């Protein structure tokens, strides 16, 4: 109203009646609301620790006093040198008290009015139910929305005040986040919106994160992700995404039935990339990925695949589509009417390797999918000859590792790419990293499912190259289960069975590690050599001889000792 | 004595199907006949393989998958 | 008495030595021909190559093979070339700056 930048006479009354003192506290507020006159106010003495003195005991029967708590030092508090001030009179830690009664006095009211919504086995429209209900409605509404602004303003005190990590930490040893979560109840969209902020601020600190676990906060924020506000739903989606890097609230987010509501802002809004990212998250789990298939709307996500036009599809989209596809049930929806030829045709034009890591995801499976892989075999083939780097050829290798159709012929993809002295040569001691050389085993494993190729492997010195790999390999269970499972793919085809048992050492290597701590290595290793005990009979004296010495190894040693 | 020919046989199929011929001689070296109590007695019969196995309790408790994702290292810590 | 000497001799032995799955192999193995009047054994790979065997999906316990360079390379450094799955390292949403500073 009329108040010149003095400030005296106007303190005095702050602290000679009761009526007057809002009258003083809103007169001082129009001041503190200008910046220009905030530096004035501050060099004012007797004028601050007027307004923290009376706050103090007298904002229990006041509320519109309790408007001088904050208005005035939420003036001085959003800017940050003042801070200090503000804690000088501790003001910070009246807001908390005022924060929690209010609360409290809530939850009374809300206990009254339900004992109130009990007669209603008899309308009568006078003292037992109706009308008076209906005045103590109206009460409680004229208090609750002013208790609420209250609460609004304490709060942003307190979030200002929460840009020091010390006075982050004095709140929450004072139980600030039960606080937050009981607010949360509340329908209010300002309040809500400075809740879930201070949430989200606070989320990033493990303490903080725990104390909102075991207050159960998912199920707080499911009734406002559809909600109509807009920040208030990004806002929201933060927090959850914060959330979502435990394991015990992304399981909570599936119960409570976020998945639906997650994929609905999935569709076509500004939250795309939030939504995707908590998806993301939750989809890392194995037994929530078989749910994004069950209604989950995964169609929509291979439109925004395909329509996304640049030369990388974004990392978000694509991560969380190499997830989904490490599912059957998922594969089946995505490659339902013509959904693996539009994916492989684009990952062929544009080299993606993120594409093909996803390709190579959905070729994993052993359904109808597989079989759907035969038009695409020579198009592996002709990126696999070493063009375009190394991502994108890894994962066209391991795309065609996987096809193990067992009436593919590889014979004819195997002349024209001319893709098998690659393959020997990519056996090198030094030629490539490791992980090309297993996925070039892999598809050497593949290969010689064809009896047609068998002679190929024969003539191109392959098995040689793979036992110096298995000598150098050694110390990775890997390498040897592969080349293992590489000799036992090739001895019965007649042709590399000769290279195998005649001319090479293949067998001692396998008599060597027969009995090895690894149970895969033990099975290929036993199952081939089933195979080589019948086609020579000098070799089954050595499986029987080892083995025996094995199995009793310290029975034969004990003459020794 | 025409089946404990024939389970006779089958005992010697068993042998020849595991023990080698250096080691079923080696094996009869290291034999003795006792009348006492009238049996086999092989020296050192205690460490022998399937002994030894009854001996290894090798059901153990493997863990989870190596490979789990954990992400609450983001998280901050106070001081 | 010498033969049925000689029989828990052998008893004896192959309690001790032979381990009781392959005893059972070969038992299940073996016919007796009484034309030849002896025992017969089978072939194995002309008895089994109808369900022939599927690639070990790990030997390391992962969804796909995985060599120890990758292992090495996925624990350190963030490219996704060493993983099948999970190639996102996401970060938490750092608070936003609420206060002025004039």
């Amino acid at each position: 109203v009329a108040n010149i930048n003095d400030m005296d006479e106007y303190i005095e009354l702050l602290y000679e009646d009761i009526p007057d003192k809002v009258r003083g506290s809103a007169l001082i507020l129009q001041l503190a609301r200008n910046p220009d006159n905030l530096e004035e106010l501050l060099l004012n003495e007797t004028a601050l620790g007027a307004l923290a003195r009376v706050l103090r005991e007298d904002w229990k029967q006041s509320v519109e006093l309790a408007t001088n708590i904050i208005y005035i030092f939420f003036c001085f508090s959003s800017f940050s040198h003042f801070h200090g001030l503000i804690t000088h009179y501790k003001i910070g830690a009246l807001c908390m008290n005022i924060i929690d009664h209010e609360l409290k006095r809530h939850e009374l009211w809300q206990e009254e009015l339900s004992k109130k919504k009990k007669a209603v086995d008899e309308d009568l429209e006078n003292q037992t139910l109706r009308k008076d209900y209906d005045k103590t409605f109206k009460k409680y509404q004229g208090l609750v929305v002013k208790q609420e602004q209250l609460l609004r303003v304490a709060l942003y005190l307190l979030l200002n005040l929460a840009e020091d990590t010390r006075t982050e930490l004095k709140m929450r040893n004072k139980n600030i986040v039960h606080m937050l979560v009981k607010a949360l109840d509340r329908d209010n969209f300002e309040l809500l919106i400075l809740v879930v902020s201070f949430l989200k601020k606070l989320s990033i600190f493990m303490e903080n994160k725990n104390d909102m676990v075991e207050m159960d906060i998912v199920e707080k924020l499911v009734k406002m992700i559809p909600c109509e506000h807009e920040d208030l739903l990004n806002i929201t989606l933060r927090l959850l995404l914060n959330l979502s890097f435990d394991t015990g609230l992304r399981n909570k987010m599936v119960q409570v039935g976020l998945l639906p509501k997650l994929t609905a802002l999935l569709g076509n809004e500004n939250y795309k990339q939030i939504a995707m990212c908590v998806l993301y998250h939750i989809s890392m789990d194995d037994r929530f990925k078989s749910m994004f298939a069950y209604t989950d709307c995964i169609p929509q996500l291979m439109k925004m695949l395909f329509e996304c036009s640049d030369e990388r599809i974004d990392l978000e989209l694509i991560s969380f589509c190499i997830n989904l596809a490490a599912n059957k049930r998922n594969v089946q929806l995505i490659c339902e009417g013509n959904g693996l030829k539009m994916l492989m045709k684009r990952a062929l034009k544009l080299k993606d390797p993120l594409l093909m890591k996803m390709i190579r995801n959905i070729s994993q499976h052993d359904g109808p999918t597989k079989n759907l892989f035969i038009d695409y075999v020579g198009d592996l083939a002709a990126q696999i000859s070493s063009d375009e780097e190394e991502e994108f050829v890894i994962e066209c290798l391991g795309t065609l590792a996987n096809l193990t159709i067992p009436d593919l012929d590889w014979e004819l993809v195997l002349k024209e790419y001319k893709l098998v002295p690659f393959l020997k040569d990519k056996l090198k001691p030094g030629a490539a990293e490791d992980d090309l050389v297993l996925e070039v085993v892999i598809m050497i494993g593949t290969v010689s499912m064809d009896d047609s190729c068998a002679a190929l492997l024969a003539k191109s010195g392959i098995i040689p190259a793979l036992i110096e790999l298995l000598n150098a390999q050694q110390e990775d269970d890997e390498f040897v289960c592969q080349i293992i499972y590489v000799f036992y793919q090739m001895v019965f085809h007649q042709a590399t069975r000769d290279v195998i048992i005649k001319e090479t050492q293949a067998p001692a290597y396998l008599i060597d590690l027969m009995h090895d701590k690894n149970n895969e290595i033990r099975k290929v290793c036993d199952n081939t050599l089933d195979i080589i005990a019948e086609y020579d009979e000098e070799w089954a004296k050595k499986i029987q001889s080892e083995k025996f010495r094995w199995h009793n190894s310290q029975w034969l040693e004990m003459v020794e000792s | 004595i025409r089946q404990l020919s024939r389970e006779l046989r089958l005992q010697m199929l068993i042998i020849d199907n595991f023990i080698p011929q250096d080691y079923q001689e080696m094996i009869e070296n290291y034999v003795h006949w006792n009348e006492d109590i009238g049996e086999w007695q092989l020296k050192c019969v205690a460490y022998t393989g399937n002994n030894m196995r009854k001996q290894t309790p090798v059901p153990d408790k493997k863990e989870r998958d190596p490979f789990e994702v954990d992400l609450s290292h983001v998280y901050l810590a106070y001081t | 008495n010498e033969l049925t000497r000689e029989l828990k001799l052998k008893h004896l032995i192959i309690e001790n030595f032979i381990p009781l799955e392959e005893k059972n192999k070969i038992m299940n193995r073996s016919f007796f021909d009484d034309e030849e009047d002896h025992w017969k054994l089978h072939p194995i790979t002309r008895l089994e190559n109808q369900q022939m065997m599927k690639r070990p999906v790990s030997a390391v316990g992962y969804k796909r093979p995985l060599s120890q360079h990758a292992r090495m390379s996925m624990m350190i450094r963030p490219e996704p070339r060493y993983r099948a799955e999970n190639i996102m390292l996401l970060e938490l949403d750092m608070p936003s700056r609420t206060t002025r500073d004039y």
